[PDB]
């Protein structure tokens, strides 16, 4: 009974059963500051049964520092009092309640228990509990730079999908007498050694598809072994293989086992010796805090630090810990201990709400079991970090003082940012400025624009909209919510509907781009990455890069004249089949269902597209006739969708159906079956409907069939959508017209001058003309996947199925033909503060404007197996130019609007270089090869007006600049690579 | 010498080299066992991408040295 | 993707393709209009056949869409101008030129793969009566190729 409506996203990601198991779960959070509340929230979103939040302590100022849900004017009330009633409306599925107090016993409750601001004694008192009694435990901990998790899901935990990949499959071509299995021609099988195969469909060794998984021994990317099938055959021909995932039994510590004895988890392998730093930090936290009342040590003070490092040496000796103790690192995490920074909370609360996922559904690989995390690397140098800097001041920015200063607390204040996209990262990344005071000073700003609407499915992950926001823009719904988190930035913040392209620069142009600070996007997509990425480049402007895939992500960042750009670099690109195999011969759901989508656009809409064209163009007619590939198409469409086939009711649209219905899953299939019989061979003997090529059959239609009348049923909807008829769905009528029905006759055809043009104008000539049908037009389907009465997903299901049974493959539900057909990208809210988390982390850097390349980080990681790891940026490669050095990236030429023989004297006097190639946006200005002629008329106009000219099209007036790639060659004639140039006009 | 890739999917590669191999070598290797080209590999080695051009003993890889073969993503 | 492109044209300028002359369509450098000659050991002697290339905003890391403009009777290329060629659907690679591709199509043109087939009709009838089918060649190509 999962709502699919809101959990669209994240059942791609987590599946039917987790999330019923999820539904089943409840989970206590101990701590409601910055850390707490973010996992509360993320909780709240996933869909687990209830939270329960426990934290009496009276709110302070100085929680506004990563606490988005506690305003100035509840100042002295506890923490869970005033965030329960926030976190009550992210999910309306999920109840949210506060306990006053606290008994062991009360614990027996919850499916997991999550700690937070916990004194040692407290969380090994906590643990002593549950590890006995079966209960997950998870520790988070956040001090400045510095973040801890632990987790402990008992001794006998079973885990049942440990990566959450999908599970393996591939075509056999043979099986040898001694399990040596082979893929088809140059296809890898993708298995790991010790895996577990299950095989189908295998001619000759007819024991193998009883359905017992083997194990497999890996022997090379195209073949792997299952052991002796001496028995069972003496070979095997054909057939399928799938990989069977085996569940895994994990063995947990107790906290108090695993003090002495760590295990640890290394988010980054370029500095190994911390981890084990680490721990006996926070220990010497805990026991400082014990021996002060609870107080952490103070900012940046030097008595604490040594007070501190005393207690690292006791803990140390006491534990019998062979480590050399880093005293400068140790010293920096006491400075940092009062820190709290919302980058810190979104990065360590994504995980830690993750590893809560995973105690409730037994998914994924959890964390084995401590996981210490810096980003020291972010600590600001340009500016003082001192005693007296780092005070606080009163304010709610007093958790990030105490790490960064007041100083760099105004260069934040001063930014001028620009966010591309309002989604999910959008929104996160929104909170995370507000809540660091970014743009809140005199000279600081804040614009963000994004073109869409706010849906259902987009309320699961974008925790700053509601459900009484749907149907309103996104950018304005945002900058509200972030006005009411952070009442500072009423008037600071612009929010814009335009979409970022070439259609768009009227809008974010010179002026508006020279002012920003630094851009981040947001996107979903690449060709938007390369645009905003390319301004950016123009424009010098650093840019923050960051995306998303179910539990995947990756966050990069760019700085002018330092690294490479965003577009440097290639990534995998879309799969497409081939033609041939869509058209004639298919073997897997995703060829049907691409089928079904072409099927849907040919029906649908290009015919309605082509009958309204011809009632609006003139000459539609003529320019039709010689510009497309088939005009008699774009006739015989004209002809049936006006006169020879217009539905005059509902019952000639069921009868258009089922003739439809013989057309492309019985008609079809004969002719095929005419043209290669079941019995026919290849050139070199082989069968034909052999390996990758299933031999179909053709379906006779059944009412009483589910798919048959389905697809009846979705097919005569949508043509009663184009003619704007009275769709119905009682079985009755539809059961009463296709009684009677008498299929006309077909006879698959064996085939065996200029009148055709004669007999196009005679089939033109036959429509009615245009002024007489005048105010009449034919209403296009366009394809929506969220909507699930515009029949739309129900009629590519049906098509793709029915299709499928002609080729005898196994039919997907609506489910996944949603998926397929929609292309639609897993998300999950988890992924999302990760990022969110890591971008905010390098937004600093820049901020303090590091120039080694060594200071920044690019992030990858995936949550579902528990990988964190971090790379420098590539540096921008460099190159000589007339014994210069040049940057490929970051470098151009600068010129006046001059004419095209003045350029080319200029780069042959200046450059010592002969111009061959000269072109702007998507047009050749000047090739050597042109003739003279041509050259002489276009070589004494100016640069604009050879552009104006050739691309046919005047400037417009806010064009400031003009940006024109040039090819050149030496002397000697060896080509030598330039940078672009930049016409100022 | 003997090196391990560890892929973000969580996949496992056995990969037989020397430390006079450059990076291409590796890329090629890589290419042979997963079909990836390339152009679109991502390697990390102790927080440093592997660039072509170079070789293993510039980054100091040695015997069992874990790489990790990373992507970028479109979502989000 | 410019400067890519014309690097391809100046090469092909350079050195002729003497069977082929591809060059952009006016001024535009993502549109090109290309020539291909029938081989003379082929139904298709003495015939032009015209091409239209596409390139992408993102070449060369993704294919070129290549299409016939002329009519031609092969089992490997339907009546849109759609050709059964493997680099152009999912073996691209950011490696391969223009030349190569008018190479492989005219191995493509010089001899048929009814084995795999895009139009099953002429497929069977080249499996089963040849003759026939270089007889339907040669009047398409003298119909539609010539002239
Ligand atoms: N060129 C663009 N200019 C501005 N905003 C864009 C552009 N392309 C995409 N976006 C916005 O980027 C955001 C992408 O985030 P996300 O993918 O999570 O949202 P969505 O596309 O609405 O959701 P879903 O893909 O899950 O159905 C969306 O708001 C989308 O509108
Ligand atoms: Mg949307
Ligand atoms: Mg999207």
């Amino acid at each position: 009974t999962i709502d699919e409506g809101l959990y669209s996203r994240q059942l791609y990601v987590l599946g039917h059963e987790a999330m019923k198991q999820m539904s089943q779960s409840n989970v206590l959070i101990i701590g409601c500051k910055g850390l707490g509340v973010e996992i509360a929230k993320n909780v709240c979103l996933a869909g687990v049964k209830s939270v329960t939040l426990y934290d009496p302590q009276p709110t302070r100022i100085e929680d506004l520092s990563s606490q988005y849900f506690l305003t100035e004017d509840d100042i002295g009330v506890p923490r869970a009092k005033v965030t329960v009633s926030k976190l009550a409306e992210l999910n309306q599925y999920v109840p949210v309640s506060v306990v006053d107090e606290l008994s062991t016993e009360y614990l027996k409750n919850f499916k997991c228990v999550v700690v937070t601001e916990t004194s040692l004694t407290k969380q090994l008192e906590i643990n002593d509990f549950t590890h006995k009694n079966h209960i997950a435990y998870i520790a988070a901990d956040s001090r400045g730079l510095f973040g801890s998790i632990f987790c402990d899901f008992g001794e006998n935990f079973i885990c049942t999908d440990t990566d959450g990949n999908e599970p393996l499959t591939g075509m056999i071509a043979s099986i040898t007498d001694d399990g040596v299995v082979t893929m088809l021609e140059e296809t890898r099988h993708g298995l790991e050694n010790g895996d577990f195969v299950k095989f189908t469909e295998v001619k000759g060794m007819p024991g193998l598809n009883d359905g017992t998984p083997r194990k497999v021994e890996v022997k090379g990317p195209y073949t792997f072994s299952i052991g002796s099938v001496k028995d069972l055959g003496s070979a095997g021909y054909n057939g399928v293989f799938t990989q069977v995932k085996v569940p895994t039994k994990i063995s947990f510590k107790s906290l108090r086992e695993s003090l002495k004895d760590p295990e640890y988890v290394y988010p980054d392998f370029g500095k190994m010796m911390r981890p084990p730093q680490y721990h006996i930090a926070f220990q010497a936290l805990s026991a400082f805090a014990d021996a002060h009342e609870g107080s952490l040590p103070r900012p940046r003070n030097d008595i604490d630090a040594a007070e501190f490092f005393e207690f690292c040496k006791k803990i140390a000796s006491t534990l019998q810990f062979d480590v050399e103790l880093d005293e400068k690192l140790i010293k920096e995490i006491s400075y940092q201990a009062r820190g709290d920074l919302v980058a810190m909370s979104a990065f360590l609360g994504g995980a830690v709400a993750q590893e809560v996922l995973k105690a409730t559904t037994s998914k994924f690989y959890p964390l084995k079991q401590y996981f210490y995390f810096d980003s020291l690397e972010s600590l600001p140098s340009s500016v003082t970090i001192s005693e007296e800097t780092c005070k606080p001041r009163g304010c709610r920015y007093d958790g990030q003082i105490a790490v960064f200063g007041s100083e760099f607390q105004e260069k934040i204040a001063s930014l001028s940012t620009f966010l591309v996209g309002a989604g999910a990262i959008g929104c996160e990344m929104l909170k995370n400025w507000a809540m660091m005071g970014v743009a809140t000073g005199e000279s600081g700003h804040i614009s963000v624009t994004d073109m869409d609407s706010i849906e259902k499915s987009n309320l699961n992950r974008q925790f700053l909209f509601r459900p009484r926001d749907v149907g309103k823009l996104k950018s304005e719904c945002a900058s509200t919510a972030v006005s009411i988190m952070n009442p500072s930035l009423t008037g600071k913040i612009t929010s814009y509907q335009e979409r970022v392209g070439p259609e768009s620069e009227g809008i974010f142009g010179d002026e508006f781009f020279e002012k920003l600070s630094l851009v981040t996007n947001a996107l979903d997509n690449v060709e938007a990455r390369m645009y905003v990425d390319r301004r950016c480049v123009f424009f010098e402007k650093p840019l923050l890069e960051s995306g998303t895939l179910g539990t995947k992500g990756n966050t990069q960042v760019v700085v002018p004249h330092l690294t490479e750009s965003y577009g440097s670099s290639q990534d995998p690109p879309e799969k497409s089949f081939p033609i041939c195999t869509l058209k004639n011969f298919p073997n897997r759901i995703e060829h049907t269902i691409a089928w079904a989508r072409d099927l849907f656009e040919g029906l649908f809409k290009q015919p309605i597209d082509n009958v309204n064209m011809y009632l609006s163009s003139p000459n539609f007619l003529e320019t039709s006739l010689k510009t497309s590939s088939n005009p008699r198409e774009v006739l015989e469409n004209i002809r049936d969708y006006l006169v020879t086939e217009k539905p005059l009711s509902f019952e000639e649209c069921i009868m258009w159906a089922r003739l439809q219905f013989d057309k492309f899953f019985n008609n079809n299939i004969q002719q095929l079956l005419f043209n290669f019989p079941k019995d026919s061979v290849t050139s070199t003997g082989q069968p034909f409907w052999s390996g990758p090529k299933r031999a179909p059959t053709p379906l006779s239609f059944d009412i009483h069939n589910r798919e048959h009348f389905d697809f009846i049923v979705a097919a005569a909807s949508l043509y009663a959508f184009n003619y704007g008829l009275k769709s119905e769905t009682d079985p009755a009528i539809y059961e009463r017209v296709l009684a009677g029905y008498n299929p006309p006759p077909f006879a698959p055809k064996s085939g065996i001058a200029n009148k055709d043009k004669q007999e196009l104008k005679s089939i033109a000539d036959s429509l009615p003309p245009p002024s007489s049908l005048v105010g009449f037009r034919l209403t296009p389907a366009e394809f929506e996947k969220d909507d699930d009465s515009n029949h739309h997903i129900d009629f590519i299901t049906a098509a793709s199925n029915l299709r499928a049974m002609n080729y005898d493959i196994t039919p997907a539900d609506r489910f996944k033909t949603k998926f397929v057909a929609g292309k639609i990208v897993p998300a999950m809210c988890t992924s999302t503060a990760v990022v969110s988390g890591l971008v905010c982390l390098e937004l600093v850097k820049l901020v303090d404007g590091k120039k080694k390349i060594e200071e920044y980080k690019n992030g990858f990681f995936n949550l579902a197996i528990g990988l964190f790891t971090f790379s420098d940026p590539i540096a921008s490669p460099k190159m000589k130019v007339n014994g210069k050095e040049i940057d490929k990236i970051w470098d151009r030429y600068n010129l006046p609007d001059c004419t095209l023989q003045e350029l080319i004297d200029y780069f042959q006097k200046e450059e010592g270089l002969e111009v061959t190639m000269l072109s702007s946006g998507v047009s050749l200005l000047y090739a050597n090869f042109q003739p003279p002629k041509k050259l002489a008329e276009r070589l004494p106009l100016k640069i604009s007006e050879l552009v104006e000219q050739i691309t046919k099209k005047k400037l417009e007036p806010f064009r400031k600049h003009l940006v024109l790639e040039i090819c050149c060659d030496d002397a000697n004639g060896e080509d030598v690579e330039v940078p672009f140039i930049c016409i100022k006009l | 010498m003997q090196i391990f890739v560890k892929t973000l999917t969580g996949k496992t590669i056995t990969l037989e080299v020397e430390s006079s191999d450059t990076i291409d070598n590796v890329k090629s290797k890589i290419q042979d066992k997963e079909g990836i080209p390339p152009d679109q590999q991502r390697l990390i080695f102790a927080g440093k991408q592997l660039e072509d051009g170079r070789t293993l003993s510039d980054y100091n890889i040695q015997k069992e040295s874990t790489l990790h073969l990373v992507l970028r993503l479109r979502g989000g | 993707a410019l400067k890519r492109i014309n690097r391809e044209l100046a090469d092909l300028g350079k050195d002729p393709p003497s069977s082929s002359s591809a060059g952009p369509v006016g001024d535009d450098l993502f549109h090109w209009q290309a020539t291909i000659m029938g081989p003379a050991d082929s139904p298709y002697a003495g015939g032009v056949f015209f091409l239209s290339i596409h390139f992408p905003t993102d070449y060369p890391f993704k294919p070129p869409k290549v299409n016939f403009t002329t009519r031609i009777y092969h089992p490997n290329i339907n009546s849109n101008g759609s050709i059964c060629l493997d680099i152009l659907r999912d073996q691209w690679s950011p490696a391969l030129t223009i030349s190569k591709v008018l190479l492989s199509i005219s191995s493509l043109l010089t001899d048929p793969n009814p084995d795999d087939p895009l139009v099953p009709e002429i497929a069977h009838v080249y499996k089963t009566d040849r003759s026939r089918y270089e007889l339907s060649a040669r009047e398409w190509t003298r119909k539609y190729a010539i002239g």
